[PDB]
């Protein structure tokens, strides 16, 4: 149904948002600590 | 050159994972407007059902 | 003193195109919150109708 | 409607998300490339 | 070595301030994410109860 | 009930978004400031 494929992307985009967001601040982090370098 | 070059190196580092944090953080509100336009849809729809019933009423 | 000049112009073209990503990513997080505030209306009008709908019932 | 004045205004929104995203994102080419030079 | 010290000063501030509208932006995304988390769940349960609705009838 | 839950989970996101947006942009407007000191 139309209603189970939106389910479906919604769930496949929650999860590409969390690793989008660890990778974020992940790259953020690092940047932060080789400028104190 | 050791020392110069070492930071030279820790300078562009800096600057290439700032352009990589950006880049994340433009996918990522791109992500959520995907979300949003889902969401959208499911609100449109359900408004539709929702008015069939309110005139089955 | 031209090359010195030119890349000079350079590391501030980078660092105002920066300040820009910024601006345009914090106007990109509002408009989507915008929308955020419209599917919540939606979403709320559309529970007041099924609520009567349910009463109705 | 209050219904059809939130879905013109969601429309709306849809466009200037699309050309804020377009803009920010050919901003950050332009900084890569200048840095790149 | 006024001069000098305090235009590192402000390179290290503008680099800082850089870091910090950076996190406040990736904040900001996960709060969007986060109410779009609650408007998919009442989507959902209204879903349901439409749908319970359109059996009843 | 879970419905007035949501409620009060979504008006205090509202006003954390609020409070975020304002702290991102008085930050790059200190960093622009200070850069074109």
């Amino acid at each position: 149904t139309q209603w189970d494929d939106w389910v479906d992307k919604m769930e496949n985009l929650n999860h590409d948002i969390l690793t989008t967001l660890h990778t974020a601040r992940n790259n953020l982090e690092q940047s932060m600590i080789t400028f104190n370098t | 050159s050791t020392e110069n070059l070492y930071f030279q190196s820790n300078a562009d580092s800096v600057q290439n994972h700032t352009f990589e944090v950006e880049n994340n953080t433009i996918n990522g509100l791109e992500l959520t407007e995907e979300q949003v336009h889902i969401l959208y849809a499911m609100v449109l729809q359900t408004h539709a059902d929702v008015q069939l019933l309110k005139e089955q009423q």
